[PDB]
Parts: C-alpha cells; sequence; structure tokens
C-alpha cells in the first residue's frame, strides 16, 4: 500500500496562505517516479480536484478554481509533497487529499481540514448530558460539545475503553458562526451505580482539553 | 474538460441485492476510468480501476465494465457496510473529472426509535443559556420531524438537529435534536416536550420533562 500523511493546514483569514505537507511512504519505485496529485472536498459536496505535479516538479497542473494562487512543489530527497495556498478564500475551505492516482498505486491520505474564515479559534464547553429519564432497561448518557471553532474536536469515554453504543453526532454550525455536537453512549441501566463514566473533549485548534464525568439524575 | 455523468445521484437497496451504478464520459476516454467508495468521514478509497480491474482487497461483490464512454459499476450482493457514496474518476486527461457520486443506502425493515431527553446542565446555566436534547436512537428510514414543545407551544426557528451515519452492521440512524434557549426564556416556561413522527410509530411520541424536578 502505498501510505500517504498529511500535514498543515488548519484556519486561516480570507487573503492569508497556509501550507499543506504530506509525507509519502510504500511505493514499489522511489518516488520520484510518480505523478502526484491534490484532491478536495468541501462541506457538502464531493470531490473536486485541486492539482497535479510531475516526477521532477515540472510540469504542473492546476484547477481553473486555484490557479494563481496555489503552487504545487516537491521534494523528491525527502518523498514530500506541498501545497502552498495563498490568497486564500472562503470557497477554499474544505478537506484535502493529497492522492496518489497512478494506476496500480492508488493512495488517498486521511485528509486535513482547511478553514478560511474571519472568526478566530475557539475552545468549546463541555457540559454533560445527565442520564436520568434518558432511559428501559437502558440508559442513555453524553457530553454537549458547544461554541467551538474551527473543526474539529475529538471524543472519546473513558480514554477509548468504552466504544460500545457510542454514536459522536456530526457537528453543525450555529446561526452564532461557532459549532456544536453531542456525544452519547447507551450503557446498562443497573450499571449506573457504581460506573464511572467520564467524557474526553479534544480541540486540537484551541491546544485545549477537557474531560468530564457525567452523572445521574 | 471531460465531463462525467454519474447515475444514480441516490439509491435504496436491500441486503443481497444487486446494485448497479452509471458514469459516462463526453469523450472517449478508452479504458481509462476509476471507481471509488467513499465512507462517511473517510478518505475515497478505491475499488476499481482501468474500467474493470478490482483492486486487491475488495470484496468480489464488486465489478467493473464497459469502454469508450459508458462504464458501469456493479455491486453484485451489497451488504450492510456498502453505505457510502461512490464516485467515477476519468484519469485519462486534465484536469480530473469526477462524477457527482452516488449515495447507496441499504434499505432494512421499519424501526422505531427510541427517544430520550436530556435537560439542561446545572453548569451550564450557572452561564446563562439553557440547551435541550432530543434522541433518537437506531431507526430506519431516516426520514423523522421531531418538534419542540414549550409549554405546549410549538418552537420554530430555536433548534437544529444532526444525523450519524446508516450503522455499518444493523443498517439503522441516530440523530438529536438541540432546542437552545437563555437562561431568561428557559427559566419562563415549565414544561419542555419533543415531539417524534416516524413510520415505526403507529402515533406521535412526546418525551417531556417539567423545569427542574
Amino acid at each position: 500500500e502505498v501510505q500517504l500523511v498529511e500535514s498543515g493546514g488548519g484556519l486561516a483569514k480570507p487573503g492569508g496562505s497556509l501550507r499543506l505537507s504530506c509525507a509519502a511512504s510504500g511505493f514499489r519505485f522511489t518516488f520520484n517516479n510518480y505523478y502526484m496529485d491534490w484532491v478536495r472536498q468541501a462541506p457538502g459536496q464531493g470531490l473536486e480536484w485541486v492539482s497535479r505535479i510531475s516526477s521532477s516538479g515540472d510540469p504542473t497542473w492546476y484547477a481553473d478554481s486555484v490557479k494563481g494562487r496555489f503552487t504545487i512543489s516537491r521534494e523528491n530527497a525527502k518523498n514530500t509533497l506541498f501545497l502552498q495556498m495563498n490568497s486564500l478564500r472562503a470557497e477554499d475551505t474544505a478537506v484535502y487529499y493529497c492522492a496518489s492516482l497512478t494506476t496500480g498505486s492508488d493512495s488517498w491520505g486521511q485528509g486535513v481540514l482547511v478553514t478560511v474564515s474571519s472568526a478566530s479559534t475557539k475552545g468549546p464547553s463541555v457540559f454533560p448530558l445527565a442520564p436520568s429519564s434518558k432511559s428501559g432497561g437502558t440508559a442513555a448518557l453524553g457530553c454537549l460539545v458547544k461554541d467551538y471553532f474551527p473543526e474539529p474536536v475529538t471524543v472519546s469515554w473513558n480514554s477509548g475503553a468504552l466504544t460500545s453504543g457510542v454514536h459522536t453526532f456530526p457537528a453543525v454550525l450555529q446561526s452564532s458562526g461557532l459549532y456544536s455536537l453531542s456525544s452519547v453512549v447507551t450503557v446498562p441501566s443497573s450499571s449506573l451505580g457504581t460506573q464511572t463514566y467520564i467524557c474526553n473533549v479534544n480541540h486540537k485548534p484551541s491546544n485545549t482539553k477537557v474531560d468530564k464525568k457525567v452523572e445521574p439524575k | 474538460d471531460i465531463q462525467m455523468t454519474q447515475s444514480p445521484s441516490s439509491l435504496s437497496a436491500s441486503v443481497g441485492d444487486r446494485v448497479t451504478i452509471t458514469c459516462r464520459a463526453s469523450q472517449d476516454i478508452r479504458y481509462y476510468l476509476n471507481w471509488y467508495q467513499q465512507k462517511p468521514g473517510k478518505a475515497p478509497k478505491l475499488l476499481i480501476y482501468v474500467a474493470s480491474s478490482l483492486q486487491s482487497g475488495v470484496p468480489s461483490r464488486f465489478s467493473g465494465s464497459g469502454s469508450g464512454t459508458e462504464f458501469t459499476l456493479t455491486v453484485s450482493s451489497l451488504q450492510p457496510e456498502d453505505f457510502a457514496t461512490y464516485y467515477c474518476l476519468q484519469v485519462y486527461s486534465t484536469p480530473r473529472t469526477f462524477g457527482q457520486g452516488t449515495k447507496v443506502e441499504i434499505k432494512r425493515t421499519v424501526a422505531a426509535p427510541s427517544v430520550f431527553i436530556f435537560p439542561p446542565s446545572d453548569e451550564q446555566l450557572k452561564s446563562g443559556t439553557a440547551s435541550v436534547v432530543c434522541l433518537l436512537n437506531n431507526f430506519y428510514p431516516r426520514e423523522a420531524k421531531v418538534q419542540w414543545k414549550v409549554d405546549n407551544a410549538l418552537q420554530s426557528g430555536n433548534s437544529q438537529e444532526s444525523v450519524t451515519e446508516q450503522d455499518s452492521k444493523d443498517s439503522t440512524y441516530s440523530l438529536s435534536s438541540t432546542l437552545t434557549l437563555s437562561k431568561a426564556d428557559y427559566e419562563k416556561h415549565k414544561v419542555y416536550a419533543c415531539e417524534v413522527t416516524h413510520q415505526g410509530l403507529s402515533s406521535p411520541v412526546t418525551k417531556s420533562f417539567n423545569r427542574g424536578e
């Protein structure tokens, strides 16, 4: 398998710049033999090809969408691929895949989110959704991860010990311009004894971590 | 620009069913076309390349067909884990053009949701905002009307929803509805209810609570 791991980019005000990187590994021949690509996907939409680069670094192809402002590059000595994104624009808000599209060596990175906005970073508040008449023979409890920017946050429960019955909801954008989501888990009623349920919220863009014990009502 | 027409934009089919997705190109691209599966929250993953070649590791359920201007992707026997958006991609010339996607949902017998309700927390009130969460759990189909009522007046424009992906083993959805007020207005009313209409329910199920009891 080719493996591609992206780095960069994050939150950026309109007009600003970011840079994506990507490390590659696993090609049969050496990195410098493979043409390479970036693809992107905006929230709500499908895939849009962004740019391509040849083996050496030349030539390069761009989508009209991004020609002029973005530049693709390569460092073969280091098995790394870059995307310099200048003159950022709201429309550029997407998940960006490093992609290897060479037939027989296809791979896509996991993606890295880029947010073009004038709103600034903000760490969430995490209020518990208390088990209660969240109940029959079963109990539901959760975490309200509220008012944060940009995406993402991650939620784990008791530090990955408890994955059974967990549903973390996609984030929604509030009319305030900030996001919110809930995370929830259904656990055996009688266990609320007795058993501690801490959820772990993490917001890399605010360098925040909260851990919080939910508890009965 | 080689234009790509993917069809259907979306479909619903049962476990075990034959599904067949179609891409059409505006030029002859010979056999240079690939198909990708994109699972929720994940990057696209190669299913078929050069039109009919199976990537190593992909279930044999998936096959690829055609050439020139007309290509078809078939799933032999659709499995619960096949909920995805599927995408063709022309690999013949740049710019690269993808099809607009086909959303595929698994269809299964009707399952009425379970409705849970969660009042705001003291910590959140200590701060002047109140947020009520309504949770429908494991239902099919996806379609559900979820209405908020405070003191039995129906709410409109002060709440929002989120749905999860179709669960990949048992093919159901869960949904959250979150109504949001100020301490100010939360304190003026006694009863909060959410009201759920769904095909698996012979009648609207309301779950409620009176403030602070």
